[PDB]
RNA sequence: AUACAGUGAAACUGCGAAGGCUCAUUAAAUCAGUUAUCGUUUAUUUGAUAGUUCCAUGGUAUAACUGUGGUAA
RNA sequence: GAUGGUAGGAUAGUGGCCUACCAUGGUUUCAACGGGUAACGGGGAAUAAGGGUUCGAUUCCGGAGAGGGAGCCUGAGAAACGGCUACCACAUCCAAGGAAGGCAGCAGGCCAAAUUACCCAAUCCUAAUUCAGGGAGGUAGUGACAAUAAAUAACGAUACAGGGCCCAUUCGGGUCUUGUAAUUGGAAUGAGUACAAUGUAAAUACCUUAACGAGGAACAAUUGGAGGGCAAGUCUGGUGCCAG
């Protein structure tokens, strides 16, 4: 017996006093059997506190097996050979056999999104992605501990780093490196060895507070007061939370019970229990509203809200992938997708789930519209909002399983979830020179990630510029940008001389998709037998199929943004996509100027992204060649994946140019299938593949004409014949449909088309019918320019028949 | 049963009393403990 | 004791357990003796009981064992 | 299928044991067939005991069952206490993906809830064996129903008293070595404490047995009954000092 250290039950008693997390980190080898130890004072600290614990893992326990009846058979052996008596257990098979423990793969992290538990036991450290632990230290609670435990290769790192500014020596991971500073800066958090002992690295002084809520107090005085029918039944059925939490179901309530159109949206972080104050505000609708109900969140997702919603239900008066279907015993509600039920909205009661913008404005139009939005874009639906519809929408941000916590902040620091959208420039019309001079800097990433503060504050910048109105990445996404190997970046911020400051113009992640330095990087990773670092070659290594991008290295954008504030944010991500092709083509410091104008190897330049129309236009100045897209709905926006990929090298415009052409090629059928998206988008494709042709080929891909004998095969003469007819007289469908076919091929082909004519060679390639395309499209003159499109079909058919028969 | 030592843990009025890179952890328990305290910056003049 | 050589965890092997409780009421049909089976089965016990040969040694395929692993098990 | 015949099937083989065909048989008042229990009782089923005369030794009540019927498998021997398949219910783990066995069992209880320890030494049984074993089997312990024979004293000396006992309604009568917290003396041993050896696989116990072990022999047996007597005491009654 000994006593321990006059800090860290002391920690445990002021971290349940002022219901606020903590952060245990033990080193060592014989690390397991003090979770006993700091379970029972976690749990003597408050009895009042929640039991159950994690044990987050990778792969293997630690020296156990968490089956009880295997174990306890092996207890029954070891009993009946006789090396350990009967009725005897040391105090880590007594945790473990009596204790409540659930066990997750750090794989599976996503499926204990909701619960709640007193403690969590991080067995592995050498692997930690950001969203497993964002999605663990948010479900541990207000008396809870959050334990991490070592290995000797971060002992190694500990004692390396924990001097200065050192590292550890062989992909290179420096997020594990800011987690260490990071918890030696955290006050809630400390480290400690494997016989209890203190290394005061971490949060060294810690005082025992002194023994013993007004916000709570006024949550239960107005809780009273709104107290004092079946609204104040839901009222303290919803309030498990906060008196935000509370005035926000309340003021909902009173905006959406009678008053029949509003838009309400609220508006919150991960905590504070959205979707249960959805949930919970979902009886009181089913009470005093209409008969229907429309949910809109994805499919099979709507975990807390259906959970909140039969709890309320049971609470006032009840009774493929899953089970969503709609249930009432004395109403209906169904969790549907995208707007099907456009003639079937006649629920006057629609919500919504977080942020796809035009299927929300196509969705939320004819009734009430509450909506929930997460911020786990937001700037520009408030926007939506504002343009149309009584908006009632507020929410606010006090935690749920807590008032406020150092080990949220800390958590919210190193996973990077802050964000600031002050401008601290020198000049706006000063940041305008900037775009007119394209200069650019190297992002350094090691002194980037090693934490100090002004280079997190730059970070922070960087990483809101990152993920600013991005197209819904994540923590996983910053830890791939942090600690991958193939990996640069490049903020062409300031062009001023001033003093320390400045800001975040443009972020521009490149990955070397190479073929050297990728062949390099996966021969070293295949020893540690795992790798996938080569996206944007392997695509077109099977759709194109080309030796020559098998043996070409590539730069891949991996993301790039710029500030949102007008055009002038889109020129400054030009001129730094420009500057990027010069910079291609043409400890340590938390930049680098010198670097910036070195490079590698690479052959080919390329971004993949969706298939948007600003993307578009920003490929189009880009002018990289329009390569081989997907039609797949990706599920996310349903948009397709285009990879446009230019070729800024030495001799590679021959196979770039041959790429766009087949990508070309393919198209014009593939619009067929799965591709009828618009009229003026894909003129802009086509024309973006035949530029590409343009500029990369001289005379070698070049295409001759319509043959005679084989035009004369393709058609028939009676098909000429009734080209004739729509010629001299009305086009209809008897000789405008079998033969449209083959002229919108030779139209897209192969000697000029107009818009009305481009809109009609293009609405034939759709296939789509009369009033559906140009009607759409122009919106004026439906009959004439359908007269237009027979005027240009005449003109080719008599081309055709004057250069062949 | 508080008041007592169930596993180890024996309970006194504020102290608790348990019982039970080798060296790098021992050289760091017994005296780089707190001689991190002014090694947080490393000439960081922010 | 430079193809085996004693201790021997865990595996194949020979055998071990080689005969233990409750519940609904069958009148030489349950039972006991006896006659017979050239009318029949039989491990073990015991006594007996085998006559065809044209122009120096036969084949891969599995363990145990190693090695890579999956699964809460 | 009742009774038999002929042939085949199946059998370890005999067999209406089963099926085709055929004949209309067969048992019975010389007790067919059917009726029940002190069929938790009986029949020799068996040992008998030197006086218990239907208590008094045992094999077997009938067949089943391993949650419930069904089907299959193994073996010299089985429709297996130890196997599998499917159906139906119980039922535990579970990370909800799946893996199972049977414990829907046996012991107990309704002011004696502790038997579940040691051995094959004996008798048998199996056994490759001059060896191994058997919860077959034996041994021991807690768990009183005052049922059973013993003890809690035996023998002397001295002193000092004069009264003790019995009958009877009464008066009274009859009788005689009888008493005493009196002193005192040396002998006896038993409960207990214990050497052992014997016994026994071993240990307990019985048996045999050296050493110590009594004066309040305090090494301290009860239970119930009959009757008094006492205070500067207390209470009640009322024709002093009394009665209760």
């Amino acid at each position: 017996k000994k006593a321990i250290d006059s800090r860290i039950p002391s920690l445990i008693r002021n971290g349940v006093q002022t219901k606020q997390r903590s952060i245990f980190v033990i080193v060592g080898d014989r690390a397991r059997n003090q979770l006993p130890n700091l379970h029972y004072l976690m749990m003597s600290a408050d009895l009042k506190m929640n039991k159950s614990v994690l044990w987050a893992y990778k792969k293997k326990l630690l020296g156990f097996t968490s089956h009880r009846k295997k174990r306890e058979n092996k207890i029954k052996k070891e009993i009946k050979r006789g090396t350990r008596e009967v009725n005897e257990m040391d105090p880590f098979e007594s945790f473990i056999s009596n204790q409540n423990i659930r066990y997750v793969y750090y794989k599976e992290s996503e499926k204990i999104l909701g619960n709640t538990y007193g403690m969590c036991i991080l067995q592995d450290f050498e692997a930690l992605t950001p969203n497993l632990l964002a999605r663990t230290i948010e479900t541990v609670e207000g008396g809870g501990i959050v334990v991490i435990l070592l290995k000797s290769m971060s002992s190694l790192k500990q004692l390396y780093t924990m001097t200065m500014d050192v590292h550890a020596r062989y992909v290179v991971a420096r997020f594990n490196e800011r987690f260490i500073l990071s918890l030696g800066s955290n006050p809630n958090c400390l480290v400690v060895d494997d016989e209890l002992n203190v290394l005061p690295l971490s949060g060294a002084k810690n005082v025992k507070p002194l023994p013993p809520d007004e916000l709570p107090p006024k949550q239960l005085e107005l809780q009273e007061l709104k107290e004092s029918d079946v609204q104040p039944a839901g009222s303290l059925v919803s309030l498990s939370k906060t008196v935000n939490q509370a005035h926000a179901i309340l003021s909902f309530i009173d905006a959406i019970s009678e008053k029949t159109v509003a838009l309400t949206a609220g508006r919150g972080r991960g905590k504070s229990a959205a979707l249960g104050i959805s949930i919970a505000a979902a009886v009181s609708h089913g009470y005093s509203n209409i008969f229907v109900t429309s949910p809109s969140p994805e499919n099979l997702k709507t975990l807390f809200e259906f959970i909140f919603k039969g709890f309320d239900a049971l609470g006032y008066q009840e009774h493929f992938n899953k089970a969503i279907v709609r249930v009432d015993i004395k109403q209906y509600i169904v969790p549907q997708d995208h707007q099907v039920l456009g003639q079937a909205e006649l629920v006057v009661i629609d919500e919504a789930a977080a942020i796809i913008v035009k299927n929300l404005l196509g969705p939320y139009l004819v009734f009430m519209a509450s909506t929930i939005n997460g911020y786990e874009l937001s700037l520009k639906l408030i926007q939506q909002l504002r343009n149309q519809q009584l908006r009632e929408i507020s929410l606010d941000e006090p935690i749920r399983y807590a008032p406020g916590d150092p080990i949220e902040k800390w958590l919210n620091k190193l996973l990077c979830l802050d964000v600031t959208l002050i401008k601290n420039p020198r000049f706006a019309t000063r940041g305008t020179p900037h775009p007119s001079q394209c200069n650019l800097f190297v992002v350094n990433r090691d002194t980037l990630f090693s934490y100090h503060p002004v280079s997190e504050n730059f970070l922070e910048k960087m990483m809101a510029l990152y993920v600013s109105s991005h197209y819904k990445n994540s923590p996983n996404d910053l830890q791939l940008m942090s600690d991958a190997p193939a990996h640069k970046l490049f903020v062409l911020l300031p062009p001023i001389d001033p003093k320390d400051g400045g800001r975040i113009p443009d972020p521009l992640c490149v990955i070397q998709i190479a073929l050297e330095g990728e062949i390099s990087k996966e021969s070293v990773r295949n020893s540690l037998s795992r790798g996938q670092r080569a996206g944007g070659d392997l695509i077109p290594w099977l759709i194109s199929q080309q030796f020559q991008d098998e043996e070409f290295a590539s730069l891949s954008g991996a993301r790039i943004v710029r500030i949102a504030t007008n055009p002038e944010y889109a020129s400054m991500g030009y001129g730094s996509r420009a500057i990027e092709l010069l910079r291609d083509y043409f400890l340590l410091l938390k930049l680098s100027e010198q670097p910036p104008h070195y490079l590698h190897y690479l052959g080919v330049s390329y971004g993949l992204t969706q298939s948007l129309h600003k993307f578009w236009k920003n490929n189009s100045f880009v002018p990289v060649y329009l390569r081989q897209t997907a039609n797949d709905l990706t599920g996310e926006h349903t948009c397709v994946m285009l990879n446009v990929l230019e070729g800024r090298e030495s001799n590679w415009l021959v196979e770039f140019a041959k790429d766009f052409r087949k990508r070309f090629l393919s198209l014009l059928s593939y619009d067929f299938h799965k591709f009828t998206a618009v009229q003026a988008l894909s003129v802009i494709e086509s024309s973006k593949k035949a530029q590409d042709l343009s500029d990369d080929e001289k005379h070698d891909n070049k295409e001759l004409t319509r043959t005679h004998l084989d035009d004369i095969f393709s058609p028939f003469d009676l098909k000429r014949l009734d080209s004739y007819s729509n010629n001299l007289l009305d086009y209809h469908v008897i000789g405008d449909m079998i033969p449209m076919l083959a002229l919108l091929y030779f139209g897209d082909k192969m000697s000029s088309v107009q818009s009305a004519i481009l809109l009609a060679i293009g609405l034939q390639r759709k296939n789509i019918d009369t009033i559906a395309k140009e009607l759409n499209l122009p919106s004026n003159q439906t009959i004439a320019m359908f007269a237009k499109i027979m005027r240009k079909m005449s003109q080719y058919f008599r081309q055709l028949l004057s250069q062949s028969i | 049963a508080p008041m007592s030592d169930v596993g180890g843990v024996l309970m006194d009025k504020d102290a608790v009393y348990i019982d039970i890179e080798r060296g790098e952890g021992e050289k760091l328990m017994t005296g780089l403990q707190s001689v991190e305290q002014s090694i947080a910056e490393k000439f960081d003049g922010v």
